[PDB]
């Protein structure tokens, strides 16, 4: 059809000139390419953590904690502390 | 009743120490689970921007 002819044309052509070709648009002044493509691509990552969420910053598991292989002086502390409670087992 | 009072321990040595050391060891293999949960966190983040 001539009407759904010419709005394909029209639709398409101007489809090429808006994305199938990098001539941005005319009738809009600030074109996506300069706008969207790297800026918004960072958009992503503005919503994201910045220059972090794709890095991932490295965090590696720490150490659990411990006595310090201490039993110099924790073990007869210990010991007579637990023997103290058994005072009224 | 002095005997009554040596009851109770008669049962008790046999699994004071192995309490002791069930209670130690299993409870020293948390580090595993530590640096696990380190990992999985790492995944959650990097997954967050590629969902991003």
């Amino acid at each position: 059809q001539d009407l759904y002819l010419r709005e394909l044309k029209d639709t398409k052509l101007a489809p090429s000139t808006l994305q199938d070709a990098e001539g941005n648009v005319k009738p809009w002044n600030p074109p996506q390419k300069p706008n969207l493509p790297e800026l918004e691509l960072q958009g992503p990552e503005a919503l994201k953590a910045y220059t972090e969420q794709n890095v991932e910053t490295a965090h590696v598991a720490k150490e659990s904690e411990e006595g310090e292989s201490e039993p110099i002086e924790e073990d007869w502390l210990v010991l007579d502390d637990a023997e103290e409670t058994k005072e009224s087992h | 009743d002095r005997i009554d009072s040596v009851s109770q321990l008669q049962n008790v040595a046999e699994t004071t120490k192995v309490l002791f050391d069930v209670s130690k060891e299993t409870v020293e293999l948390e580090s595993e689970a530590f640096e696990l949960k380190q990992k999985v966190e790492l995944a959650h983040e990097a997954k967050a921007v590629l969902d991003s």
